[PDB]
């Protein structure tokens, strides 16, 4: 999601997880959880982006 | 059997690499214990975590097919 700041990047994502509980998305998109992670969270700094990447590479839920 | 291996004193290993070539120890009186009718079994925690890492590695897979 690319655009202005305070033009709806972040306000954007927001409207798909609450559409989730109603099923709004397609199957595809459906039974999936959309999590927002803030960038200032991340060797040791990247063990925790690798555990994110893996846990979440070949789930794909 | 040595449990918590991996948490230990230096020092400790110093007398442990002597009784496994030396086979044998002297204490404070002179008097020399045998070892040649023991076995020797120390427990680490490390390690593991590792093993669990590959049985995380990927969403419903694990690494116990591999070559032991």
């Amino acid at each position: 999601l690319i655009g202005e700041p305070g033009v709806g990047k972040t306000a954007i994502a927001e409207g798909l997880a609450q559409a989730i509980v109603n099923n709004e998305v397609p199957e595809t998109l459906k039974d999936k959880r959309v999590m927002s992670l803030d960038m200032g969270t991340v060797g040791e700094f990247e063990e925790r982006l690798k555990k994110v990447m893996e846990e979440i590479q070949q789930a794909g839920n | 059997l040595f449990d918590e291996i991996e948490k230990a004193h230096p020092d400790v290993f110093n007398i442990l690499l002597q009784v496994l070539d030396d086979g044998h120890l002297t204490d404070t009186k002179g008097r020399t214990v045998d070892f040649r009718n023991t076995i020797i079994i120390m427990t680490s925690n490390v390690g593991a975590q590792e093993l669990q890492d590959q049985r995380f590695a990927g969403f419903g897979g694990s690494s116990d097919g591999q070559d032991y």
